[PDB]
RNA sequence: GAAGUCGGCAAAAUGGAUCCGUAACUUCGGGAUAAGGAUUGGCUCUAAGGGUUGGACAACCAACUUAGAACUGGUACGGACAAGGGGAAUCUGACUGUCUAAUUAAAACAUAGCAUUGCGAUGGCCAGAAAGUGGUGUUGACGCAAUGUGAUU
RNA sequence: AAGUUGGACAAACUUGGUCAUUUAGAGGAAGUAAAAGUCGUAACAAGGUUUCCGUAGGUGAACCUGCGGAAGGAUCAUUA
RNA sequence: UUCGAUGGUAGGAUAGAGGCCUACCAUGGUUUUAACGGGUAACGGGGAAUUAGGGUUCGAUUCCGGAGAGGGAGCCUGAGAAACGGCUACCACAUCCAAGGAAGGCAGCAGGCGCGCAAAUUACCCAAUCCCGACACGGGGAGGUAGUGACAAGAAAUAACAAUGCAGGGUCUUGUAAUUGGAAUGAGUACAAUGUAAAUACCUUAACGAGGAACAAUUGGAGGGCAAGUCUGGUGCCAGCAGCCGCGGUAAUUCCAGCUCCAAUAGCGUAUAUUAAAGUUGUUGCAGUUAAAAAGCUCGUAGUUGAACUUUGAGCCUGGUCACCGGGGUCGUUAACCUUCUGGCAAAACCAGGACUUUUACCUUGAAAAAAUUAGAGUGUUCAAAGCAGGCAAGUUUUGCUCGAAUACAUUAGCAUGGAAUAAUAAAAUAGGACGUGUGGUUCUAUUUUGUUGGUUUCUAGGACCGCCGUAAUGAUUAAUAGGGAUAGUCGGGGGCAUUCGUAUUCAAUUGUCAGAGGUGAAAUUCUUGGAUUUAUUGAAGACGAACUACUGCGAAAGCAUUUGCCAAGGAUGUUUUCAUUAAUCAAGAACGAAAGUUAGGGGAUCGAAGACGAUCAGAUACCGUCGUAGUCUUAACCAUAAACUAUGCCGACUAGGGAUCGGGCAAUGUUUCUCGACUUGCUCGGCACCUUACGAGAAAUCAAAGUCUUUGGGUUCCGGGGGGAGUAUGGUCGCAAGGCUGAAACUUAAAGGAAUUGACGGAAGGGCACCACAAUGGAGUGGAGCCUGCGGCUUAAU
């Protein structure tokens, strides 16, 4: 089994450094995939630009029209998927809204039943979230 | 090749009180050994044994009374500091007042006890409860 | 363990724990001194005479009367070979075995039985030349291997 | 600065030596002087590298190189002469070699390699009008004779 | 004092090469999420040619066959 | 390593050392203990977060050190700057412009644009701390004071006092109260006194100051995890939830609306980074037979680990706290502080003092060393986060007194004291040794005197060295159920070379004969009245060693089976044989490495990739039959993998009962055989294994190892961190090539996987049972012609 020496530091430890990289999360988090593969650079929150609306289908055994949005981020530009959670907001959040992004929760992976989304709207055209569906503030003039 | 004598002295005996033999014999002998032997028959552990003294290193009888639950080598032989020992306590002896950790300090072969009031460290042997 | 083989035989001889001679043997501790000296005069092995004396003239173990070693007694008296017994019969194995490698070229068994004895002489002749009883520079040589032996 | 022309035909440009540096590909042998850069005169010195020879040495005689420095002038110096232009791809022939003397030098022929065929001498192949005739053959299948393809993979 | 001859520090500019990153790029070859269809056991039973591994050839598709191995077999068994 | 990289000489420059630079001379310096290069989404540390221990992450940030003022470069002044709120030059920005020109740097304090998920006044003051200056007085966007914020921390306001029918309980006691009255009222409104440089705030404080809109406390959830709905209306696998499982197709506890409750409370929730979980990074403390993983085997270097033994036993006292314990030592056995120098003593050493580690690791202790931080001592910010202040004294209101402002953490590394257990190198082997008021001598220095200075001699004090001189007991640890090397009888389907035999297959000649021969479940193709198949003789070819062939042997593995001879080698056994630690493991590094594949030569009987034909099903294209290519054989060169398996690394120790089996040895007044062999029995060592059991292990199957593991540590290499993507791409490397070695990322998935159990299924087997099954020579029939009745198609309006 392992070495039991009382000069085998230096085996311990460079066995150790080499087997540390076969974990997920050890790889992750010194291959910097947070900033340079991620559509974030690590930010917990984002700012982007509204390309479109997707009805994405729901894989089995669900079948649903999620009316999520496909939005341009505004410091990178790139194409990504956001979340609405409120119902039936579809005609409410319109196109080009600078909408603000954060994460859902697994830190990069899909949620449930959708693939290929990972952000939600926390806020769009700066009024926010949670008042336009009980109509305590509306919406700005733009 | 044999690595540490005390290691195989202390397996035989162990060996020995769990298959219930009230006698075991180990071979070869050494000083450390005779001094670990000496440190658990004090304490109570451990009957009469006899060094059978061949053109050899040397074999021992020992006779077994019970009262072990188990006795060990502790390898590499870590340098244990006097605030260790507590460390050490916890980690290996089902108690603070049950189970012996013995330590080769400066002054001699003794237990962690006896090394404390002597008021001085040096590397772990074993342990014996 | 063996050192080269997967045997773990356990052969060998038990010497007694008396240290003394027979009480019939009166060997005097000096005619077996010269019977090692004339046994080792003509050049045979330290252990060969070492059994002669064992069995034909009925010697005990010879430290135990002459109080020194068969190799010590005879380096005391000057009868020293270069080369001590094991490292000289471990070259001389290994230079039959390349002179029968030379001949039988498709031999890759004897091949990898000379490559063992070459890391045996190897590692003997590394412990003596630390041990200091041979010159520090003993570089063990393939092709003057027959100088070696002989 | 190739806009000429079917077409860079012709010409120009490069060129010696020393010091840096040199890619794809590859049969690992090359490509390669790849490509791309710098220097070069004269004079005055410096250092190192070898021979015999009079009592650690030694005054000669008899010698050629290399490297470096200063100074100087037309910022020039292989000063005439001498003397590679280079690179990226496609088709084709493996290469060296050979031929249409006097219009075609090639992708044509040949080549090593590969494969096939006949023949064990009372024979295979060839020759002769015939021959008591000749060649292969001063030979014997690792040979001779007859063909096709054309390096390596 | 301006200016001038030499020495070093030398910012910065042209010409080329190398390194890291990014943006291109028609098009070619991959798998993953995959509209009906397509498809027979190649495998799960002796899966209907027992299975599988290495190697080579052939085949639209799993795959078929040759050689040597393993049972992870469907046999721990023929002493007469 | 040029144009300085390593060292030396000399010089220059620097305040000074220095390849800092220059000229010359040699080729040196670092590196698997990781040099060099690359990334850093890297200023470093005190420190912060999580908190059994060990560990993991962070440190831009109140302190210390370093660099910088858009980017480099150069310089003056000055003790001190390569200063930028100093200058000069260039580049990128921006700037007034009479187009000649001047010219500038907020990563300083406020403030502005832009990038942004993300961060405040173009406020007041030198009163406190300190700094500068010619200076008791000046200045300080240092610093202090205030102003806006959702959050960083510490303390509590939203109230409680009763009557109230009833649920009640027990004449004692809570409840909603479509209800009221008296109570305690604190924020605010506002002049006072304190506070402050002046103000804000704080403590005191003119007075006013709640009855329901009182002066309405919210954020998430109520299927589980994890707490709280089969309560009511609307949609109805849709809208949608949904971190995961999961719910939603009319009874929706999970969708949206009402009600109630639940956790927290001026806070709740969400996203991201990290920590605990994670014993899923395992040193503590993982796992590798079957779930991920022991390399095909062997050698072996760095590295790690390394058998036992060298001052021990006994008798003492002693001052000391819990009859114990810690400590100090001779007395002497056994020698008493080894030794160097010194003081006195002087028949040296005897006593004491200075140094005593050869050289350590290790342990204890001490010195030395920032504060802040943490733990923590003391002290009544009304408690607390705080702070380092404070306390007396309640009868004169006392020309004062009294405490503190601790302690620890320190050792990573360095210095030092004490100990010599554990683990390391040497001591005197060709004695090339303590040898020493020492038998003889050399050679030098004057630490001194001979007159102060300079020089030789040497009495003298001392360092060093030459042949001897026996002062003495003159010097070598046992020889490990470690290892190596001998030596004897052996043993082996271990290796190589040569060599002998065997029948089988195919082919060739000839001979006897004629109808079919081959093949398959059935065929078909092909050949055969020309002599097929069969049978008899001879010869040739290459391949291969059947039966004996076994839960038997050998070899490191792959593998090895005819005889004989030679050569080299190997294990086990026997041994009062020799050396003495010479050993285990392996990164790298190398030898061997089935079959198949490659290059050529020789050889090519059978089989047989590819291929050729004929049934086969619908299609066969594959299985089947015959032929047949490369290949199967050998020689010389290659590679480098397989289910290369015991799916199980190597060395060492221990652990239960039996019977077979191979090799060796020991014993038998046991059997047998023309001096030994064969058989039998008992003991032991070394192997291949088998049966039972499970103290013990595991998830189980199972395991004498996969046991001696939560009671976790004998030593040492290789390898895995959910499945795909993928052993794929790219990169490097070996090979002529196929290919071998090394070997990712993006993206996606909530599961893949192991063991075992119960049903189900099997063109699986074994027992059976049946006219809705067959056999039976079956009997009658339907279906064949025509009609009753019912079912689909058609028609209609309903059929």
């Amino acid at each position: 089994g392992k070495p039991a020496g009382l000069n085998a530091a230096r085996k311990l430890r460079n066995h150790r450094r080499e087997e540390r990289w076969a974990d997920a999360h050890y790889k992750k988090r010194l291959l910097g995939t947070a900033y340079k593969s991620s559509p974030f650079g690590g930010s917990s929150h984002a700012k982007g630009i509204v390309v479109e609306k997707i009805g994405v289908e729901a894989k089995q055994p669900n079948s649903a029209i999620r009316k999520c949005v496909r939005v341009q981020l505004i410091k990178n530009g790139k194409k990504v998927t956001a979340f609405v959670p409120h119902d039936g907001c579809l005609n409410f959040v319109d196109e080009n809204d600078e909408v603000l992004l954060s994460g859902f929760g697994r830190k990069g992976k899909a949620k449930g039943d959708i693939p290929g989304v990972r952000f939600k709207v926390v806020k769009v055209a700066g009024v926010g979230l949670s008042a336009l569906f009980h109509e305590k503030k509306e919406k700005p003039r733009a | 090749v044999r690595q540490s004598v005390l290691a195989d002295c202390l397996n035989n005996i162990v060996n020995a009180e769990r298959r219930g033999r009230r006698q075991v014999l180990i071979r070869p002998s050494s000083k450390v050994i005779v001094k670990f032997l000496t440190v658990m028959q004090k304490h109570g552990y451990i009957d009469e044994f006899t060094e059978i003294d061949d053109h050899r290193s040397g074999k021992i009888v020992i006779q077994l009374n019970g009262r072990i639950n188990k006795c060990g080598v502790i390898s590499p032989r870590f340098n244990v500091k006097l605030k260790d020992i507590e460390k050490w306590v916890n980690q290996l002896l089902p108690s603070r007042q049950v189970g012996v950790i013995v330590l080769t300090t400066s002054r001699g072969i003794m237990s962690h006890n006896e090394a404390r009031a002597k008021d001085a460290g040096g590397k772990i042997l074993g342990f014996f409860y | 363990g063996r050192m080269h083989s997967k045997g773990k035989g356990i052969a060998s001889s038990a010497l007694p724990y008396v240290r003394s001679p027979p009480a019939w043997c009166k060997a005097d501790a000096d005619s077996v001194v010269e019977q090692i000296l004339k046994f080792s005069k003509k050049g045979m092995s330290p252990s060969q005479i070492g059994v002669t004396l064992r069995d034909s003239h009925g010697i005990p173990q010879v430290r135990f009367i002459t109080g020194q070693k068969i190799m010590r007694i005879l380096k005391a008296n000057g009868l020293a070979p270069e080369l001590p017994e094991d490292l000289y019969n471990l070259i001389k194995k290994a230079v039959s075995v390349r002179k029968h490698l030379e001949r039988n070229r498709k031999d890759k068994d004897s091949k990898f039985r000379l490559i063992l004895i070459e890391s045996r002489i190897h590692r003997l002749a590394r412990y003596y030349r630390k041990v200091g009883a041979l010159p520090p520079t003993w570089k063990y040589e393939s092709a003057t291997a027959s100088a070696l032996v002989a």
